[PDB]
């Protein structure tokens, strides 16, 4: 499509101030401000009554939002939020004003949760679309991320690769930013992510952050549930949403990881969704 | 939160 090209970056061959970071790796607490349009895809779930953040999200067509299950339900603290509750806002860069003639706020018509979500034990398959009511027009600062295919995330979804994780949330586990956040962290052994929990971890899932020994820190906090962790891919220069912001025991612990719903592993499930929908 | 249009809420 024309997905992952951000109107003020790739197509004007300019870059961001670290998309180096990653590209050289390739073989929010402790972040910085994002630029503006640096994260086109980024959605804000904003809740109607009482008016409040309530997780990030991501754009993934004119009509099509993506986030985490857990977003919209969670049982055991009596969430569950319905499409009447909520608002999608696009296109911002200010954490709490209303960005006048740039956001794009839009009604939700349909929420599809997966049907495998396991909200019970472990968060296995915290993912859910979200159909706009109407489609959403694209701009300099709102433009979809694209999705993996198989062979970008084989290639890709390496231990020591650097992602992309943004969103409005708290700044420490322990305020709240004024504008967008960014923060690059590497993707995590499987083997290391198992032993740094007690929780059972599965394929859906994989976690990233620097080990305590690398000096280097950074996580998704409090807001950021359902945010979008992205790669640019090398071969082609484009953005992928290689996870989702899934579970993370505190955050920028040392010895704890964050957790990713893996969306190429659901990317079937999303197709079905889209295709029949 | 800065107040949005009323013809969301
Ligand atoms: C995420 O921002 C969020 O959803 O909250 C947004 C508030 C808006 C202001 C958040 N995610 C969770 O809280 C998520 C949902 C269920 C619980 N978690 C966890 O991250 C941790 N727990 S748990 O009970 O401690 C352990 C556990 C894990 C899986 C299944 C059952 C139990 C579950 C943030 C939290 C901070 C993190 N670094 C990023 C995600």
């Amino acid at each position: 499509a024309d997905c992952g090209l951000r109107p003020l970056f790739e197509k004007k061959s300019l870059e961001d101030k670290t998309e180096r970071e990653l590209l050289e790796s390739y073989i929010i607490v402790e972040g910085s401000d994002a630029e503006i349009g640096m994260s086109p895809w980024q959605v804000m779930l904003f809740r109607k009554s009482p008016q409040e953040l309530l997780c990030g999200a991501s754009l993934i067509s004119d009509r099509w939002v993506l986030t985490a299950a857990h977003c919209l339900l969670y049982p055991p603290w009596d969430k569950n939020f319905t499409e009447n509750d909520l608002l999608v806002r696009i296109g911002k860069h200010s954490r709490t004003r209303y960005e006048r003639n740039i956001e794009k706020i839009s009604m939700l018509e349909k929420i599809y949760i997966h049907p495998r979500y396991n909200w019970r034990e472990n968060l296995d398959r915290d993912i859910a679309l979200m159909k706009l009511k109407k489609p959403v027009a694209f701009s300099d600062y709102i433009h979809p991320v694209c999705l993996p295919d198989r062979e970008t995330a084989a290639s890709l979804l390496q231990a020591g690769y650097k992602g992309r994780v943004t969103g409005w949330g708290n700044l420490k586990e322990t305020g709240q930013p004024s504008v967008l956040q960014v923060v690059n962290l590497p993707i995590v052994e499987r083997p290391v992510c198992k032993d740094s929990t007690r929780i059972r971890i599965t394929d859906n899932m994989f976690c990233a952050g620097y080990k305590p020994d690398e000096g280097k820190r950074g996580d998704a906090c409090e807001g950021d549930s359902g945010g979008p962790f992205v790669m640019k891919s090398p071969f082609n220069n484009r953005w992928y949403q290689m996870g989702i912001v899934s579970w993370g025991e505190g955050c920028d612990r040392d010895g704890k990881y964050g957790f990713y719903t893996h969306v190429f592993r659901l990317k079937k499930w999303i197709q079905k969704v889209i295709d029949q929908f | 939160f800065e107040a949005i249009p009323a013809e969301y809420l």
